[PDB]
């Protein structure tokens, strides 16, 4: 997260973190329920064996609410194609259930029609994670959150050097130095409606971070609701 | 209808038969006024934890 804000105590409880054997976080995720984590499909390539950590806000210490969870099954999207970044979604089933507590709670899955008509029509969205604080910097040590405006589909299709498929959407600023970044990938994009937060996207990609005229690209969750449901049932 | 003020629903809204119908996410129960959504447990989805 570039130019964001620190997630204060219990502000971003649906945030998960994929850590490699070296215990270093390399991608984000969203808690969907006690057993499932939503993440980016392209994150499954940056590690041979990873685990999920929840309840974390400061990789510097240990507050206690933290919990590491081993992965039982990883459900990567069948049509995900590395080259185009299309179908950038995957679901992880945890070996043991997550026990909700302070800083550890799920995000709500919305209904497609309502979400796209009411949620994605909202002015802002919220993205969070332990990714870089600058384009060429190191991973963040404190969990951060950023308010990112929904970007007009055409102006976003036009700003991008690459094809913006029907499974992606834009968010962020054109010039303002605020935007997700490396490490935040797989992380949660959420929309608040009457103090209730719904999963609306997955941190996917962008050309660099917070570059002028470039936006942040997110997987369009509302397009995979049916698939996520089936994934969480089997 | 659902386009006025989300139809006065807390969450999901559908315009079935020229009328508004509210519903909620998993872990919630539609209030008796058929609009509000009541959490069924201690850590309902989408809610920031302020124990
Ligand atoms: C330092 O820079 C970063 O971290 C970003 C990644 C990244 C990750 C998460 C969020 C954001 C963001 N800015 N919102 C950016 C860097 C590593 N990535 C890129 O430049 C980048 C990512 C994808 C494409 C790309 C997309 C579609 C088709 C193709 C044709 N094959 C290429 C091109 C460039
Ligand atoms: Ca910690």
């Amino acid at each position: 997260i570039v130019g964001g804000q620190e997630c204060k105590d219990g502000e971003c409880p649906w945030q998960a973190l994929l850590i490699n054997e070296e215990n270093e976080g390399f991608c984000g995720g969203t808690i969907l329920s006690e057993f499932y984590i939503l993440t980016a499909a392209h994150c499954l390539y940056q590690a041979k064996r990873f685990k999920v950590r929840v309840g974390d806000r400061n990789t510097e210490q240990e507050e206690g609410g933290e919990a590491v969870h081993e992965v039982e099954v990883v459900i990567k999207h069948n049509r995900f194609t590395k080259e185009t970044y299309d179908f950038d979604i995957a679901v992880l089933r945890l070996k043991t259930p997550i026990t909700f507590r302070m800083n550890v709670a799920p995000a709500c899955l919305p209904e497609r029609d309502w979400a796209e008509s009411t949620l994605m029509t909202q002015k802002t969205g919220i993205v969070s994670g332990f990714g870089r604080t600058h384009e060429k910097g190191r991973q963040s040590t404190r969990l951060k959150m950023l308010e990112v405006p929904y970007v007009d589909r055409n102006s976003c299709k036009l700003s991008s050097s690459f094809i913006i498929t029907q499974n992606m959407f834009c968010a962020g600023y054109d010039t303002k130095q605020e935007d997700a970044c490396q490490g935040d990938s797989g992380g949660p994009h959420v929309t608040r409606f009457k103090d209730t937060y719904f999963v609306t996207g997955i941190v996917s990609w962008g050309e660099g971070c917070a570059r002028k005229g470039k936006y942040g690209i997110y997987t369009k969750v509302t397009a995979f609701l049916k698939w996520i449901d089936r994934s969480m049932k089997t | 209808l659902c386009s006025l003020d989300n139809g006065d629903c807390d969450q999901f809204c559908h315009e079935e038969q020229n009328s508004v119908v509210c519903s909620c996410a998993r872990g919630y129960t539609l209030a008796d006024n058929g609009k509000a959504c009541i959490p069924t447990g201690p850590y309902p989805c989408g809610k920031q934890t302020l124990e």
